[PDB]
DNA sequence: ACAGTCCCTGTTCGGGCGCCG
DNA sequence: ATCGGCGCCCGAACAGGGACTGTG
């Protein structure tokens, strides 16, 4: 099999990110990853004359004890050269089930004028040594490339799985096969186990998960249920007594929804207030500002119209930590004109880790993205820059990796839950 | 000893590049004799070749003494050459340290001598390296020599000693794979868990080793019996501790001076506990003029007495024990200043450290306390591959209200509450809803954009207004201007109603300190209060008495 | 809808310390 | 004068992004 050959986009260099410390649970499981892989010739070592670098970490393997090792392709991704249909009932199935089929992309070889552009430096404790450099020889896991170049052996690995069961859908998305069927439950493993061994004819998968049954919060990303994600509606307090500040809340929330809803009207509401009264002065409701708030109930109630996915766009998905373990995020391409707002609560690290929520958070709306559109949006994070670089890999279970910002956003965002 | 049988690494130019072509500048003889005498010397030993007019390239050479030495280092002005040679990607990631070290029988510090002069260069490369000798005599065209070994000055020259270094020692970490070899350039830090007489024959092992690979380790180099210098350290066998700091005593001070006496107490601040330099790093604040003289400040003065205070005593740490449990604890010396311990025995240090960036124009004690927890983590990472147990001075039940009312995402790992004042603590707190029986103040700014005059001003439930006219100031100014009005102007329990989200973002984070004057008067005034309500609406919608200031303001 | 001013954060480079040729 | 590479700190110039205001 000869290789297939690879540039970078025009007028670009390869990546050049430095390499983030690592503890000695992790450095000394990527040492034994790497020289494994040195010996089978997927990778080699190289030197400094290499000018390229890309970081490197490891993670542990949902719902087992195996360590998988995650390179952070992000930048070698964006100045990878572009490659030349996305099931729209995937999101549809009752069950979605997600393999990593990275293993496959280790049998094809790389293109020589290219891998010198996937170089990564494995770090020492205590700078005991320098570091020591490794490139790839075949098909890297993460990499945008991979999945291309392989396109053509896994149609014809799936295809008469698929035409034995033309009533699931396949996806694959970078080193994941998102597996959608409506079986009920226990039928939908046995047929996960049905592809895994007709994989397993020709390329192996991660190890059999140790839990067969699914366990709570184990299968977070690996047994998903499309059609079971609920929206988050915009709601307004319902009080028998209204107070002046009481009001203000009502008007500036209303006044910002109208921004997302073109009907939203704070007219007679505002009238309420055109005194210059206490915050806490209770405020009777006349019957037009009655009505006029009872309608925007219903056009908060009733689905935007007109708000379609554009293929060409970046998706941008933004949280907001709402307090008691309970995180609210929109993803859309343009300014208030969101393609879905959800809702995820109750995450790993109850009322002790903020970050292991919001990790969990991203990974669970990054799921959907690539569910729903097979895209993965610019995540605008509520925490700071050096809080979420220090503890982010600590909770990271995905093969891929998202883009991601950091803002300081105002809490006056209580405007998405109630 | 002839030079190293190792590969050469293969070095290219930038692309669309040519060689260096810089024209040799006069010396003095003292050195031209040095470096005639040099050259030949180091061209029998095979370091170098002459060269023909063939060659088109040139950089100009020069020769300094050695550091610490009385041989002579050659040193070439290769900033040419450098600009034109490929970029390599670094394999040293930091600087090894001593608290890292785990306890062993037997330590050698080794030092490869002629460390770069060992290394052979690319045969494809050293065209590029040619220079020139100018003779005493102007009529003598001079003497040009390339280099056939790593040369000092040039780029490339520590990454591929580096990683000429690991290949040559891997062969001999894999023959004693319980032989811990600590690799910083051509220092070599051994230790083996081995009797000491064993000890000795496997470093005769790594000697004869190293030479075959053409790398001498010269008895003048050679350290068998603690105490070892090692990295700027002195490593006793069950304690290590740092070269003497030498602080210089003037009467008058310099711009430069001052970045010296910061960068030696940043640097005695690893194992110093209580090392200050916040009031001596202000005096660094925009003077850029180096041999400019600066008085020393009432504050700065007492900062340098506070680390001379704590220098004259001896300090050292210890080493690493993997089975203990690793602790680190925090204190709050000065404002935004913060000192730290890590040990695994009580009183026992391992090493010390500050952290002392202020982060943002306004932010509290709790966020900087969480700032430096953040970069003890990181730090505790590199040396030890671990995360640490804490010893915090802030309350369980302050933290918890702070990140569970926190907007953003905030953690802080494993830790445990000490009681060592200066506890950290919230100053204030925004009540959640508006207090009954207090004054509603509506209040509101504005300014010209190209005036930079401005308004602020508020109005209340109880009739009372006020307008105060300001110059030079924005329109983010005014807005917090009109909110430290309705905190002069109030009882302790007052209501405020702004339109400004940036005065309310700031006020809402609470914090204790800022780089601005006006904050700082309305923190100020926050803490004085006993129950302070803030609420936002929305400018420009008719909305109560936010429309009454807005036009006793906008006009 | 576009163009500025303000403010804020982050990156980068300069000084210094320290290591080593 | 006059060097390479690395790490750390502190200070400052530059740029990027978001919000507000003024304007066609
Ligand atoms: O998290 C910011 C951090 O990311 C870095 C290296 O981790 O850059 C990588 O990650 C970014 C996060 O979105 C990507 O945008 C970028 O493409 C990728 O190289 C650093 O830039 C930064 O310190």
């Amino acid at each position: 099999i000869e290789t297939v050959p690879v540039k970078l986009k025009p007028g670009m260099d390869g990546p050049k990110v430095k390499q983030w410390p690592l503890t000695e649970e992790k450095i000394k499981a990527l040492v034994e990853i790497c020289t494994e892989m040195e010996k089978e010739g997927k990778i080699s070592k190289i030197g400094p004359e290499n000018p390229y670098n890309t970081p490197v970490f490891a993670i542990k393997k949902k719902d087992s004890t195996k360590w998988r090792k995650l390179v952070d392709f992000r930048e070698l991704n964006k100045r990878t050269q572009d490659f030349w249909p996305h099931p729209a009932g995937l999101k549809k199935k009752k069950s979605v089930t997600v393999l990593d089929v990275g293993d496959a992309y280790f049998s094809v070889p790389l293109d020589e004028d290219f891998r010198k552009y996937t170089a990564f430096t494995i770090p020492s404790i205590n700078n005991e040594t320098p570091g020591i450099r490794y490139q790839y020889n075949v098909l890297p896991q993460g990499w945008k490339g991979s999945p291309a170049i392989f396109q053509s052996s896994m149609t014809k690995i799936l295809e008469p799985f698929k035409k034995q069961n033309p009533d699931i859908v396949i996806y694959q998305y970078m080193d994941d096969l998102y597996v959608g069927s409506d079986l009920e439950i226990g039928q939908h493993r046995t047929k996960i186990e049905e592809l895994r061994q007709h994989l397993l004819r020709w390329g192996l998968t991660t190890p059999d998960k140790k839990h067969q049954k699914e366990p709570p919060f184990l299968w977070m990303g690996y047994e998903l249920h499309p059609d079971k994600w609920t929206v988050q509606p915009i709601v307004l307090p319902e009080k028998d007594s209204w107070t002046v500040n009481d009001i203000q809340k009502l008007v500036g929330k209303l006044n910002w929804a109208s921004q997302i809803y073109p009907g939203i009207k704070v007219r007679q509401l505002s009238k309420l207030l055109r005194g210059t009264k206490a915050l806490t002065e209770v405020i009777p409701l006349t019957e037009e500002a009655e009505l006029e708030l009872a309608e925007n109930r219903e056009i908060l109630k009733e689905p935007v119209h007109g708000v379609y996915y554009d293929p060409s766009k970046d998706l941008i998905a933004e949280i907001q930590k709402q307090g008691q373990g309970q995180w609210t995020y929109q993803i859309y391409q343009e300014p208030f004109k969101n393609l879905k707002t959800g809702k995820y609560a109750r995450m790993r690290g109850a009322h002790t880790n903020d970050v292991k929520q919001l990790t969990e958070a991203v990974q669970k709306i990054t799921t959907e993205s690539i569910v729903i559109w097979g895209k993965t949006p610019k995540f605008k994070l509520p925490i700071q820059k050096e809080t979420w670089e220090t503890w982010w890999t600590e909770y990271w279970q995905a093969t891929w990796i998202p883009e991601w910002e950091f803002v300081n956003t105002p809490p006056l965002v209580k405007l998405w839950y109630q | 000893v002839p030079i190293s049988p190792i590969e050469t690494v293969p070095v290219k130019l930038k692309p669309g590049m040519d060689g260096p072509k810089v024209k040799q500048w006069p010396l003095t003889e003292e050195k031209i004799k040095a470096l005639v005498e040099i050259c030949t010397e180091m061209e029998k030993e095979g370091k170098i070749s002459k060269i023909g007019p063939e060659n088109p390239y040139n950089t100009p050479v020069f020769a300094c003494k050695k550091k610490d030495s009385t041989k002579w280092r050659k040193l070439v002005d290769f900033r040419e050459l450098n600009k034109r040679t490929q970029d390599f990607w670094e394999v040293q990631l930091g600087i090894p340290h001593p608290a890292g070290l785990k306890k062993k029988k037997s330590v050698t510090v080794l030092d490869v001598g002629d460390a770069y002069f060992s290394v052979p260069l690319d045969e494809d490369f050293r065209k590029y390296t040619a220079f020139t000798i100018p003779s005493i005599n102007n009529e003598t065209p001079g003497i040009r020599y390339q280099y056939n070994v790593l040369p000092q000055g040039w780029k490339g020259s520590p990454a591929i000693f580096q990683s000429s270094m690991t290949k040559i020692l891997e062969p001999f970490k894999k023959q004693n794979p319980d032989i811990v070899i600590y690799q910083y350039m051509d220092d070599l830090y051994v230790g083996s868990d081995l009797e000491i007489g064993q000890h000795r024959t496997k470093i005769e092992e790594l000697r004869q080793h190293l030479l075959r690979w053409g790398l001498t380790t010269p008895d003048k180099k050679h350290q068998k019996e603690p105490p070892f210098l090692w990295m700027g350290y002195e490593l006793h066998p069950d304690k290590w501790t740092v070269q003497p700091i030498v602080l210089p005593e003037k009467d008058s001070w310099t711009v430069n001076d001052i970045q010296k006496l910061v960068g030696k107490l940043n640097w005695a601040s690893q194992i110093y506990p209580g090392i200050k330099v916040r009031q001596l790093s202000k005096l660094l604040r925009g003077t850029k003029a180096l041999t400019e003289v600066i008085p020393l400040t009432e504050e700065a003065e007492l900062e340098l007495a506070e680390n001379r205070e704590i220098l004259k005593e001896p300090v050292h740490g210890v080493y690493y024990d993997p089975s203990k449990d690793l602790i680190a604890e925090i204190q709050k010396q000065g404002q935004g200043q913060w000192t730290y311990q890590i040990y695994q025995e009580p009183f026992k240090n391992l090493k010390t450290g500050k952290y002392a960036r202020m982060r943002g124009a306004h932010t509290n004690d709790v966020k900087q306390l969480t700032e430096a927890v953040q970069k003890i983590t990181t730090e505790s990472i590199v040396i030890w591959g671990k995360t640490p147990k804490f010893k915090l001075p802030i309350q369980k039940e302050t933290w918890e209200t702070w990140w569970t009312e926190y907007w953003q995402a905030t953690w802080i790992p494993e830790w445990e509450f000490v009681n060592t004042p200066p506890l950290v603590k919230l100053w204030y707190q925004l009540e959640k809803e508006p207090i009954v029986g207090a004054e509603t103040f509506y209040v509101d700014g504005a300014a010209n954009r190209e005036t930079k005059l401005g308004k602020a001003g508020y109005v209340t439930n109880k009739g009372r207004q006020k307008v105060v006219p300001l110059t030079n100031t924005t329109n983010q100014k005014t807005e917090l201007q009109a909110i430290y009005l309705a905190l002069q102007d109030s009882g302790l329990e007052v209501n405020i109603v702004t339109d400004s989200q940036y005065a309310l973002g700031i006020i809402q984070a609470q914090p204790d300190k800022s780089e601005s004057e006006l904050v700082n008067q309305i923190i100020e005034q926050l803490i004085k209060k006993e129950k302070v309500y803030l609420a936002w609406v929305p400018a420009h919608k008719g909305i109560g008495g936010n429309e009454q200031v807005d036009k006793l303001v906008s006009a």
